[PDB]
Protein backbone atom coordinates (compact mmCIF):
# COMPACT_ATOMS: atom_id res chain seq x y z
CA UNK A 1 0.00 0.00 0.00
CA UNK A 2 2.33 2.72 1.25
CA UNK A 3 5.36 1.21 -0.48
CA UNK A 4 3.26 0.32 -3.54
CA UNK A 5 1.93 3.85 -3.91
CA UNK A 6 5.37 5.33 -3.20
CA UNK A 7 6.83 3.20 -5.99
CA UNK A 8 4.11 3.84 -8.58
CA UNK A 9 4.41 7.53 -7.68
CA UNK A 10 8.17 7.25 -8.02
CA UNK A 11 7.99 5.68 -11.48
CA UNK A 12 4.87 7.04 -13.18
CA UNK A 13 3.65 10.28 -11.58
CA UNK A 14 1.47 11.14 -14.57
CA UNK A 15 -0.57 7.97 -14.17
CA UNK A 16 -0.89 8.21 -10.38
CA UNK A 17 -1.93 11.85 -10.55
CA UNK A 18 -4.35 10.90 -13.33
CA UNK A 19 -6.02 8.32 -11.09
CA UNK A 20 -6.09 10.92 -8.32
CA UNK A 21 -7.85 13.55 -10.42
CA UNK A 22 -10.16 10.77 -11.59
CA UNK A 23 -11.15 9.37 -8.21
CA UNK A 24 -11.40 12.70 -6.43
CA UNK A 25 -13.44 13.87 -9.41
CA UNK A 26 -15.76 10.90 -8.79
CA UNK A 27 -16.27 11.27 -5.05
CA UNK A 28 -16.21 15.02 -4.51
CA UNK A 29 -19.51 15.81 -6.36
CA UNK A 30 -21.26 13.66 -3.78
CA UNK A 31 -19.91 15.33 -0.64
CA UNK A 32 -19.57 19.02 -1.42
CA UNK A 33 -22.15 21.35 0.17
CA UNK A 34 -22.73 23.49 -2.92
CA UNK A 35 -24.36 20.75 -5.03
CA UNK A 36 -28.06 21.56 -4.61
CA UNK A 37 -27.39 25.22 -5.42
CA UNK A 38 -26.49 24.39 -9.01
CA UNK A 39 -29.69 22.39 -9.48
CA UNK A 40 -31.90 25.10 -8.01
CA UNK A 41 -30.17 27.72 -10.17
CA UNK A 42 -30.56 25.66 -13.33
CA UNK A 43 -34.24 25.17 -12.55
CA UNK A 44 -34.67 28.87 -11.82
CA UNK A 45 -33.99 30.00 -15.41
CA UNK A 46 -37.19 29.88 -17.49
CA UNK A 47 -36.80 29.25 -21.20
CA UNK A 48 -40.55 29.08 -21.74
CA UNK A 49 -43.23 31.68 -21.12
CA UNK A 50 -45.11 31.03 -17.85
CA UNK A 51 -48.69 30.41 -18.87
CA UNK A 52 -51.59 31.43 -16.60
CA UNK A 53 -54.47 29.25 -15.43
CA UNK A 54 -58.08 29.84 -14.41
CA UNK A 55 -57.89 31.40 -10.97
CA UNK A 56 -61.39 31.18 -9.52
CA UNK A 57 -62.29 27.93 -7.82
CA UNK A 58 -58.70 27.16 -6.85
CA UNK A 59 -56.56 27.01 -3.75
CA UNK A 60 -54.93 30.45 -3.32
CA UNK A 61 -51.18 30.60 -3.93
CA UNK A 62 -48.68 31.78 -6.60
CA UNK A 63 -50.77 34.93 -6.79
CA UNK A 64 -51.73 37.12 -9.72
CA UNK A 65 -49.69 40.28 -9.21
CA UNK A 66 -45.99 39.41 -9.68
CA UNK A 67 -45.11 41.35 -6.52
CA UNK A 68 -47.51 39.41 -4.28
CA UNK A 69 -45.01 37.09 -2.57
CA UNK A 70 -46.96 33.83 -2.25
CA UNK A 71 -45.03 32.15 -5.09
CA UNK A 72 -41.48 30.81 -5.14
CA UNK A 73 -38.66 33.24 -4.38
CA UNK A 74 -35.13 33.03 -5.76
CA UNK A 75 -34.09 36.00 -3.55
CA UNK A 76 -31.60 33.58 -2.01
CA UNK A 77 -29.85 34.02 -5.34
CA UNK A 78 -30.36 37.80 -5.18
CA UNK A 79 -27.96 37.73 -2.24
CA UNK A 80 -25.59 34.78 -2.12
CA UNK B 1 71.13 40.60 -24.23
CA UNK B 2 68.38 38.78 -22.35
CA UNK B 3 65.94 36.14 -23.63
CA UNK B 4 62.46 37.01 -24.89
CA UNK B 5 60.74 33.66 -24.26
CA UNK B 6 57.32 33.96 -22.72
CA UNK B 7 56.79 32.74 -19.16
CA UNK B 8 55.92 35.60 -16.80
CA UNK B 9 56.03 35.77 -13.02
CA UNK B 10 54.63 32.46 -11.95
CA UNK B 11 51.12 31.13 -11.88
CA UNK B 12 48.95 33.48 -13.98
CA UNK B 13 46.69 33.51 -10.94
CA UNK B 14 44.31 30.64 -10.22
CA UNK B 15 41.94 29.01 -12.69
CA UNK B 16 38.68 27.16 -12.03
CA UNK B 17 38.07 23.97 -14.01
CA UNK B 18 35.50 22.17 -11.87
CA UNK B 19 31.82 21.87 -12.74
CA UNK B 20 29.22 24.21 -11.25
CA UNK B 21 25.47 23.88 -11.79
CA UNK B 22 23.67 25.24 -8.71
CA UNK B 23 20.94 27.27 -7.13
CA UNK B 24 17.36 26.12 -7.72
CA UNK B 25 15.74 26.25 -4.29
CA UNK B 26 12.11 27.00 -5.13
CA UNK B 27 11.54 23.29 -5.67
CA UNK B 28 10.20 21.24 -2.86
CA UNK B 29 6.78 19.88 -3.44
CA UNK B 30 6.00 23.53 -2.75
CA UNK B 31 6.07 24.17 -6.48
CA UNK B 32 2.92 22.09 -6.54
CA UNK B 33 1.77 24.18 -3.60
CA UNK B 34 1.99 27.43 -5.54
CA UNK B 35 0.54 26.03 -8.76
CA UNK B 36 -2.34 24.20 -7.10
CA UNK B 37 -2.75 27.42 -5.16
CA UNK B 38 -3.19 29.30 -8.42
CA UNK B 39 -5.89 26.82 -9.40
CA UNK B 40 -7.57 27.36 -6.03
CA UNK B 41 -7.70 31.06 -6.93
CA UNK B 42 -9.01 30.49 -10.44
CA UNK B 43 -11.95 28.36 -9.38
CA UNK B 44 -12.90 30.91 -6.73
CA UNK B 45 -12.98 33.92 -9.04
CA UNK B 46 -14.45 32.03 -11.99
CA UNK B 47 -17.15 30.64 -9.70
CA UNK B 48 -18.14 34.18 -8.80
CA UNK B 49 -18.20 35.39 -12.38
CA UNK B 50 -20.33 32.48 -13.58
CA UNK B 51 -22.83 33.16 -10.80
CA UNK B 52 -23.03 36.78 -11.95
CA UNK B 53 -23.49 35.70 -15.54
CA UNK B 54 -26.39 33.46 -14.50
CA UNK B 55 -27.97 36.42 -12.72
CA UNK B 56 -27.70 38.32 -16.00
CA UNK B 57 -29.15 35.30 -17.82
CA UNK B 58 -32.32 35.31 -15.73
CA UNK B 59 -32.58 39.06 -16.18
CA UNK B 60 -32.42 38.73 -19.98
CA UNK B 61 -35.00 35.95 -20.10
CA UNK B 62 -37.11 38.30 -18.02
CA UNK B 63 -36.79 40.90 -20.76
CA UNK B 64 -38.01 38.38 -23.33
CA UNK B 65 -40.85 36.92 -21.29
CA UNK B 66 -42.12 40.39 -20.43
CA UNK B 67 -42.07 41.06 -24.18
CA UNK B 68 -43.89 37.91 -25.28
CA UNK B 69 -47.55 39.10 -25.25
Amino acid sequence: VAAFLKNVWAKEPVLVASFAIAGLAVILPTLSPYTKYSLMINRATPYNYPVPLRDDGNMPDVPSHPQDPQGPSLEWLKRL
Amino acid sequence: KVKQDMPPVGGYGPIDYKRNLPRRGLSGYSMFAVGIGALLFGYWSMMRWNRERRRLQIEDFEARIALMP
